[PDB]
RNA sequence: ACACAGGUGGUCAGGUAGAGAAUACCAAGGCGCUUGAGAGAACUCGGGUGAAGGAACUAGGCAAAAUGGUGCCGUAACUUC
RNA sequence: AAUUCCUUGUCGGGUAAGUUCCGACCUGCACGAAUGGCGUAAUGAUGGCCAGGCUGUCUCCACCCGAGACUCAGUGAAAU
RNA sequence: CGAUGUCGGCUCAUCACAUCCUGGGGCUGAAGUAGGUCCCAAGGGUAUGGCUGUUCGCCAUUUAAAGUGGUACGCGAGCUGGGUUUAGAACGUCGUGAGACAGUUCGGUCCCUAUCUGCCGUGGGCGCUGGAGAACUGAGGGGGGCUGCUCCUAGUACGAGAGGACCGGAGUGGACGCAUCACUGGUGUUCGGGUUGUCAUGCCAAUGGCACUGCCCGGUAGCUAAAUGCGGAAGAGAUAAGUGCUGAAAGCAUCUAAGCACGAAACUUGCCCCGAGAUGAGUUCUCCCUGACCCUUUAAGGGUCCUGAAGGAACGUUGAAGACGACGACGUUGAUAGGCCGGGUGUGUAAGCGCAGCGAUGCGUUGAGCUAACCGGUACUAAUGAACCGUGAGGCUUAACCU
């Protein structure tokens, strides 16, 4: 085993500043149906792109 | 003096009376469009913009589009700026045929090489492996010995060791001529030449000849 | 490929059917032998009408191969067997009277006045 | 682009025979060795693929020995002289591999009798 | 490394990378809709739509299409009847595969595969 | 010390083959594994397939690889027979 | 020589070339009689040597499959 | 001694020359071909087998060469562990015996979750003075070269003979390192043929599993080098060692002072890849923004209300691009991927039906049926509509033109 006490904070605190992060990035809203949704995903509604896909 | 692009259509043998094949690359090269020609010699330089092909206009930004709009209604790609040092060419905008050639014997191309990823030490420096016969485990894919033992305190820079292959530029320095018609925008030439798609292929004249 | 410690025969007349490759020469760092190339040769067989001793070391010039040869016409020329011709340790050229094989063409132009002179096909 | 497709079929013979695995053959050859263009000819059997266009190979075998004495003639080839077809055997593989660890004798390219 | 090679390798044993999806075709034959991952749904939409372009065929002394596995009585009901004559005049695609993103939480997203002829 | 790729005396025993209580598919019966969703890269390790050369490898044919089964013909020196 | 350094022993065969092998030399620094002397057939999950066999051991490894190394989710150590 | 792994070889070479070869310059007590020798250039390069664990040694064979000298008598968080070195004892020696002998021998210990200093790749970022993109340049860095062989000088010269060459010329293998898939071979667990054993589908027929892809024979694309293919040049410049012209310091003399011509593989120029963190931030082109008020010990910062270009990212069908990032092609303004229609190529003539034969088996229907990675077409499944980030012509000063 082998370390110098320990890595600084100061490295630590700079880790972040490269990116890491993994999360769906905007949210959008439905033109047929006023509902929130991702793009190029389906509502919770039953409309996408324009049209009725399934009846809910 | 210069150079053209033009496009691969395969490769073949043409087979000759000597009983070798001689095998040969064929590129179809229509006539490079010229987008602008600078014989006026803007801060003590000539130049010729040559250009082959256009970028699909959804993909051409307007930082773009303005730089080919002066000689034409298509944009975008290659432009490719080439520098006229002594040699004269007409000075005004007009395309040039591949007939450029039809008084050469010797030519080079250079474009871009396949991805090859990775690599490794081994497949970038085509470097000797250790012998997994009579021992030596968990490591048989490396140079050994990095440095001179001890008194180095460091490794030296550029070194053939690590890195990437392949996706990068490459020329081929000699090819011959064999069968040059500019009305069939047609180029036969005797070798192989590098990369597929990600290759522009630019074709230019002996410069030692 | 004919390397060292690859075995050949002797068609040099009436030679044994076991003699082996141990250097290529000529320079230039080259390795292998083609047909119609010269190498140094020992002696892995003997026999009852037999010029040469066992263990005996010698020159032999290639002028048959398996793999055959590709090159001097761009097309593709294979045979039966890896065969050599045996040289004089003293004053060179071949040992018998004559020599097994119709030969490559190349063979027919070589540095060999008394090869070239011989009764082989081609 | 189509000057690839025209490239080959000016280089291609006007004429030349289609023969296939189970074929004997005759082949004369000038063999561009020198000043008097000799001819050679040679008679064998074919027992690899053709196959099609400017690149055929036309590999032939002597078939007499546990050897088979090969070479590579090229069809479309300016130093062949005449290529004529002989004789045609009882065989419907393609592949007859087998036949290269047989000596002649045992390599008579089928007879069957149906 | 891949230059030619695409095809998606998904499970441990050679076999299970196609009897995983023909063992669930015969669900979708049974229920024509199915709820999996989408890598799932996307290879049980691969080779089952050119076996419904063979379902559009006259056979001869063969009814094995999909009756040579997983033992179902009732596709020999639906088949040349219902199952292919309702698909023969579309030109292709005969599944559509409704993509959707991570199910609640967990690194898997969805798909709400339907056989393309459906009412509601 | 563990809801552990480990260990634990005796009892039973069906089909096809196969010398068989081996092995490989199946029965009676049991189980899909107290992590899921993928993606298919250096590199190490366990495997699949191979051209021409060939013990030259290495201190060392070590390891690997052929040879191998069931019948028939045939079979040296020597021997405590 | 399971004994010998002297030696690269010497001479013969083997090998391209034999400090290793076997057969011999006597000039044995330091063989010899139940702390056994010298021989020996059959035999070896053997120390050394020869020929024959085949081989990824080698010339020189190349392609190809399988897991880990990975991107996520749920969980989640120790010496230092 | 509160820690310093040993011998050779492999493996990696490194750095030099009191130079091994190659380049160049002089001699020989050098006729030529040979043998022997002095020394400038460190620019290009500098062996394998046998016996042995071997440095050493002898011994077989090359190369233009296998030489001298250093590096823990050079490499163990390198390999080998054969030799040297313990833990049973076999043979020899000294001793009565423990114990002793620069004695021989069988067998005998080489294991690691990358913290910092170094280096490489790939993203990200700040710097650059409004914001953005595309191409260019070169302060800086690396590559490369030498040898053979055929032809010419020339069977000249020298040499009774035997033999047998210079210096300037032309061509071209191979080494070395990389690039192609035309082919030529190997492979090819998304294909196919033959087949041993067995299982189910009631049975049989016929299919679909499992046994290493069951095995055996094969194989497309792709991968791959054996396949085929290529270059570090010339010319000029300068010039060490060296050869000399004219000639002074110096009535005479001198290769040097002034005035000059020659003098090498290399060097400098030259070929090619990379390069503005060159904060020294370069050269050139292309796109775009025309709102209004207010505060400060106010030439620089900070607010309110309006307004949001050029450009970027996100979303997405695919990849001769890829660990992951990142990136080419391509998005309904459509043939990018799958499906379809037709064909191609591969596989090789199935099943069912009719027949030949005692039967195994064979024939016709049948160039059958089937079909990995291709290719002429085609919107059936998928390849948004908005929002986000980025603003509002941009500081201080002088020089130059016109109001």
């Amino acid at each position: 085993a082998v370390q110098q006490n320990k890595p600084t904070r100061s490295k630590r605190g700079m880790r972040r500043s490269h990116d890491a992060l993994t999360a769906v990035t905007s949210l959008s809203v439905d033109k047929t149906s006023g509902e929130k949704h991702l793009r190029h995903h389906i509502t919770a509604d039953g409309y996408y792109r324009g049209r009725k896909v399934i009846a809910k | 003096m210069i150079g053209l692009v033009g496009k691969k259509v395969g490769m073949t043998r043409i087979f000759t009376e000597d009983g070798v094949s001689i095998p040969v690359t064929v590129i179809e090269v229509e006539a490079n469009r010229v987008t602008q020609v600078k014989d006026l010699a803007n801060d003590g330089y000539r130049a010729i913009q040559v250009t082959t092909g256009a970028k699909k206009a959804n993909r051409v930004t307007k930082p773009e589009a303005g730089h080919f709009a002066k000689a034409g209604v298509e944009a975008g790609r290659g432009l490719w700026e080439f520098r006229l040092a002594e040699g004269e060419e007409f000075t005004v905008g007009q395309s040039i045929s591949v007939e450029l050639f039809a008084d050469v014997k010797k030519v080079d191309v250079t474009g871009t090489s396949k991805g090859k990823g990775f690599a490794g030490t081994v497949k970038r420096w085509n470097f000797r492996t250790q012998d997994a016969t009579h021992g030596n485990s968990l490591s048989h894919r490396v140079p050994g010995s990095i440095g001179q033992n001890q008194t180095p305190g460091k490794v030296f820079k550029g070194k053939k060791m690590a890195g990437q292959m392949g996706n990068e530029r490459v020329t081929v320095q000699s090819l011959d001529v064999v069968r040059v018609d500019a009305e069939r925008n047609l180029l036969l030439v005797k070798g192989a030449v590098p990369g597929a798609t990600g290759s522009d292929l630019i074709v230019k004249p002996a410069v030692k000849a | 490929m004919i390397q060292e410690q690859t075995m050949l025969n002797v068609a040099d007349n009436s030679g044994a059917r076991r003699v082996m490759c141990i250097k290529v020469l000529g320079g230039s760092h080259r390795r292998y032998a083609g047909v119609g190339d010269i190498i140094k040769i020992t002696i892995k067989e003997a026999i009852p009408r037999g010029k040469v001793k066992k263990g005996d070391v010698l020159k032999a010039v290639v002028v048959r191969t398996k793999k055959g040869v590709r090159r001097p016409d761009g097309s593709v020329i294979r045979f039966d067997g890896n065969a050599c011709v045996l040289l004089n340790n003293n004053s060179e050229q071949p040992i018998g009277t004559r020599i097994f094989g119709p030969v490559t063409r190349e063979l027919r132009s070589e540095k060999f006045m008394k090869i070239i002179s011989l009764a082989p096909e081609v | 682009s189509n000057i690839i497709k025209q490239l080959e079929q000016e280089q291609m013979k006007q004429d030349v025979p289609s023969f296939r695995p189970g074929d004997t053959v005759e082949v004369k050859v000038w063999v561009v060795e020198g000043s008097k263009k000799r001819l050679q000819a040679f008679e064998g059997v074919v027992i690899a693929i053709r196959n099609r266009g400017l690149h055929s190979a036309f590999t032939v075998r002597k078939i007499s020995n546990g050897e088979g004495v090969e070479r590579v003639f090229q069809t479309h080839s300016p130093v062949v002289d005449s290529i004529s077809v002989k004789r045609r055997g009882a065989v419907r593989k393609a592949k007859l591999y087998y036949l290269r660890e047989r000596t002649g004798k045992a390599a008579r390219i089928k007879e069957r009798l149906n | 490394m891949r230059h030619r090679k695409s095809g998606r390798q998904l499970n441990r044993n050679s076999s299970h990378r196609q009897a995983m999806f023909r063992n669930m075709a015969g669900s979708l034959v049974r229920h024509e809709i199915i709820k999996t991952t989408l890598p799932k749904a996307k290879e049980l939409r691969r080779v089952v739509e050119p076996l419904i372009t063979l379902a559009k065929t006259d056979s001869v002394a063969n009814r094995r299409l999909a009756f040579a596995r997983t033992r179902d009585n009732e596709i020999v009901a639906k088949l040349f009847n219902e199952l292919g004559p309702r698909f023969a005049s579309r030109a292709g695609g005969y599944t559509r595969i409704l993509k959707c993103g991570f199910r609640a939480g967990d690194n898997a997203p969805m798909a709400y595969i339907e056989l393309v002829d459906r009412s509601e």
